[PDB]
């Protein structure tokens, strides 16, 4: 198990460590999260308890090197920074957590929810995505746009998800028009898996992340992406069985997980209905059409 | 964005634009088998893509064959209008290709823009103007074109003849859609207007009667007597 410790918390916050949340109070003698489960991406975020605007935070795999949390009181904001010195570090843990200044990592031992929610999530795709080389951990708040919303401004700051555009010359064969808008398999397995992702895992890893990133962020060019993403596979009529089965898993897994009051703002009816009622695979998702069908019959 | 009322005079300016009506080019007639089911029979069709400004029509004539052995034909006939619109724009020439088409049915908005990728810098508009193009079948001429031919076919026409030697683009699009908007309505009596007086003939290269200016007002009065007159027997007025 392992461990990022804060420095301090001068100011108050509500702090995330993946779907776990806690609140802490101005100057209280909050030093950190322990028992952080080893095998898996996390992220810690944070919400200001004065300013609403900007939820932000951090991914990181505590496998590629020592991190901890330090309130930068220029920027305004809770940065992750690494420790090269190990000695240094362990020795500030071992402090922190026999004085008992720290919060667990809350995980029940039956509970599989956040492995189901980051089975295909890669540290190294994240940095691909999140472009900052110089840090081994990736930043992502609630305003950073994405590179096909871009298009349509900084792009040092910007989400480089792998764009997906329905009417474009990259989704749309010359000749096959009506067929490939109809039934988009081609743009789904020769020109994204094949082409571009190289794998399905790498390409539910993206959509994972993305649905990750609308959730704990509300960021909405992530949102879109996470749609389009599912709309792409349920609007092709050739998938492969397996990719179709893991689908339904990872969507099952996201609607378990969302809240319920953050529905209205989270899902797009238009994408939901398609996907379930008129595709080609609205026979194909069982374990997400009825937990959809029982947890936000309105939305459909 | 959508074409209507407010941007009318657009119609006429000097960017190039097209109109493109589908309605006729899914025709069928729907009829009982001997089992006493029903089943349909095409028959020939048109695109009718047209130039307001200038009146030159591009009919492209969608013989029966088209349809054979193909499935879902009125989704069908929305993609062939598009690829046939098209390859219409890709053969003419740079200085000729519209900077904008519009299409009469927002159904044709999605394919249009598929087979138009090609072409980023042609906007594809629907309009709200109820537009009669659908009467393109009650011009004789037309028609006639369009039933006998043998396979697919592209026939060019000036819907206007030589009106705009003497009255603008504007009043001669105003005069066809009314027209066009009286033969929808009662086709019967719109053609024994245009046609009771056989001393006003059609010329072998026209589509209309060679009425004078004068003569011209007094048809137009009598298609907008026919379309109240129509109006009131329907809904009891
Ligand atoms: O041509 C003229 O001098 C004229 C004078 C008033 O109206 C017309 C119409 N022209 C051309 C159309 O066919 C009738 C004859």
């Amino acid at each position: 198990m392992n461990t990022v410790p804060f420095t301090s918390a001068p100011i108050e916050v509500t702090i995330g460590i993946d779907q776990y949340s806690f609140n802490v109070k101005e100057n209280q003698p909050f030093h950190g999260i322990k028992d952080i489960p080893i095998g898996h991406v996390h992220v810690i975020h944070f919400q200001h308890a004065d300013n609403s605007s900007m939820r932000y935070g951090y991914w990181f795999d505590c496998r590629m090197g020592n991190f901890y949390i330090q309130y930068d009181p220029k920027d305004g904001l809770y940065k992750m920074m690494e420790e090269r010195d190990g000695a240094k570090f362990e020795n500030i843990v071992h402090n922190f957590k026999e004085r008992q200044m720290m919060v667990s990592y809350p995980k029940i031992d039956e509970d599989d929810t956040w492995y189901n929610l980051t089975e295909f999530v890669q540290m190294d795709k994240i940095r691909k995505i999140v472009r900052k080389d110089e840090n081994q951990f990736s930043y992502v708040d609630s305003s950073m746009t994405t590179v096909q919303e871009n298009e349509l401004s900084d792009p040092a700051h910007s989400l480089n998800y792998t764009v997906i555009n329905f009417k474009s010359r990259e989704a749309i064969r010359p000749g096959h028009e009506m067929e490939d808008f109809l039934d988009k398999s081609y743009y789904l397995n020769t020109v994204m898996l094949q082409g571009i992702f190289k794998n399905s895992s790498n390409y539910f890893g993206e959509l994972q992340f993305a649905f990750l990133n609308a959730m704990f962020f509300g960021n909405y060019g992530s949102s879109l992406q996470w749609h389009a993403m599912i709309e792409l596979i349920c609007s092709s009529a050739t998938v492969p069985k397996h990719m179709l089965d893991k689908l339904d898993e990872i969507l099952y897994y996201q609607i378990k997980t969302l809240p319920e009051q953050y529905s209205d703002i989270l899902l797009n009816e238009r994408v939901w209905n398609i996907c379930l009622y008129s595709s080609f695979q609205k026979n194909s998702l069982h374990n997400t059409e009825k937990i959809m069908e029982n947890k936000y019959p309105e939305l459909l | 964005g959508a074409m209507n009322s407010s941007n009318y005079a657009e119609l006429f300016n000097n960017d190039i634009k097209l109109f493109v009506d589908d309605t006729n080019v899914y025709r069928v007639t729907v009829h009982k088998t001997f089992e006493g089911n029903v089943a349909t029979k095409a028959i020939n069709g048109c695109i009718f893509t047209l130039n307001p400004k200038t009146g030159h029509l591009f009919l492209k004539i969608i013989h029966t064959s088209v349809w054979a052995g193909q499935k879902r034909l009125s989704q069908l006939a929305k993609w062939k209008t598009a690829e046939e619109v098209s390859a219409l724009v890709r053969s003419l020439p740079k200085e000729e290709q519209p900077k904008q088409i519009i299409v009469t049915r927002k159904a044709m908005l999605d394919p249009l823009e598929v087979h138009m990728l090609d072409f980023p810098n042609i906007a594809i508009r629907p309009t709200e103007l109820r537009l009669p193009f659908s009467a393109a079948m009650s011009i004789d001429k037309l028609s006639d074109v369009v039933m006998k031919a043998t396979e697919p076919q592209m026939v060019l026409f000036n819907i206007y003849d030589d009106w705009l030697d003497r009255i603008s683009s504007y009043t001669a699009f105003s005069r066809l859609t009314l027209l066009l908007r009286a033969l929808k309505t009662n086709e019967e009596s719109a053609k024994m207007i245009l046609l009771s007086d056989p001393t006003i003939t059609i010329k072998s290269y026209h589509l209309w009667p060679s009425f004078t200016d004068e003569q011209w007002i007094t048809i137009e009065s009598q298609m907008r007597d026919l379309i109240l007159t129509e109006y009131g027997r329907k809904y009891n007025v």
